[PDB]
């Protein structure tokens, strides 16, 4: 589950 | 009687709901290209890791959600995501203005006949309610919250940021729509319908492995 968190905190 | 914090919550929520836009290159893939099975999969494949990004820049927008727990924030897209996409899916299929293009699509696309049934049925069905933005809104809001969702650690805590969406929601089917009382509960009945979709979701993925390529993040996801 690398992409979710990943695509999650972005600005 | 709707106060100006619920006000601006609506506010919040569907200006983030209301930012979803399907890429060009993709929406006119569904007439322009052919109607075979392999295709109609590969469009479909498109539109789902296409909607989930789409899923995940309005989920960390909503209020609250950051500020969880790094694995329970995780559990709750896992859980969630097939709902939001039926949810997101039945808005396009009974809004009035390709929809009977995808359609086609979706019935030839692989999927067996036992999962097509219950699907179109629930969007059937979710027409009969003729909600509106702000309740589809509201709603896949509510979906994603979830106290009872599985793996979930801090179920309390979830409950402090869904409370607050069922109470706006439930006030919009009291002021908007005094002549049916139900239409608040009915609203409801739809995510129990939605777990059964999710749960039976899985299988219909299973038929369509033994047999193609899903995406990283649609392999994420879904456990493939
Ligand atoms: O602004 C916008 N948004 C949209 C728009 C948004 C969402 C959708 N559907 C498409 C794409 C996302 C969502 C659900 C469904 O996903 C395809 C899909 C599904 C599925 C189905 Cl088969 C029914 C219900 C729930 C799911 Cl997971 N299951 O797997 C797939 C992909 C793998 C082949 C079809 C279709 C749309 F047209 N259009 O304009």
């Amino acid at each position: 589950h690398k992409i979710l968190h990943r695509l999650l905190q972005d600005s | 009687e709707l106060t100006p914090d619920q006000a601006t919550l609506l506010h919040f929520i569907m200006d983030s709901y209301n930012k979803q836009r399907m890429p060009q290159e993709i929406t006119n893939k569904i007439l322009k290209e052919a109607f075979s099975a392999e295709e109609n999969f590969l469009i479909l494949t498109e539109m789902a890791t296409n909607h989930v990004q789409v899923l995940v820049e309005f989920t960390k927008k909503l209020p609250g959600f950051q500020t969880l727990d790094h694995e329970d924030q995780i559990a709750l897209l896992k859980g969630s995501a097939v709902e939001a996409m039926f949810l997101r899916s039945a808005e396009i299929f009974n809004k009035k203005l390709h929809s009977d293009l995808l359609e086609a699509r979706i019935r030839n696309s692989g999927i067996s006949d036992e999962y097509i049934t219950p699907m179109f049925s629930f969007y059937k069905s979710i027409g009969e309610l003729k909600m509106t933005q702000e309740e589809y809104a509201l709603l896949t809001a509510i979906v994603i919250l979830s106290p009872d969702r599985q793996y979930i650690k801090d179920r309390e805590a979830v409950e402090k940021l869904q409370e607050p969406l069922l109470d706006v929601l439930q006030k919009l089917c009291k002021i908007h729509q005094p002549a049916n009382p139900q239409h608040f509960a009915k609203l409801l009945g739809r995510l129990t319908e939605l777990r059964t979709f999710n749960h039976h979701h899985a299988e219909m993925l299973m038929s369509w492995r033994v047999n193609h390529k899903f995406t990283p993040l649609l392999q994420e996801i879904w456990d493939v």
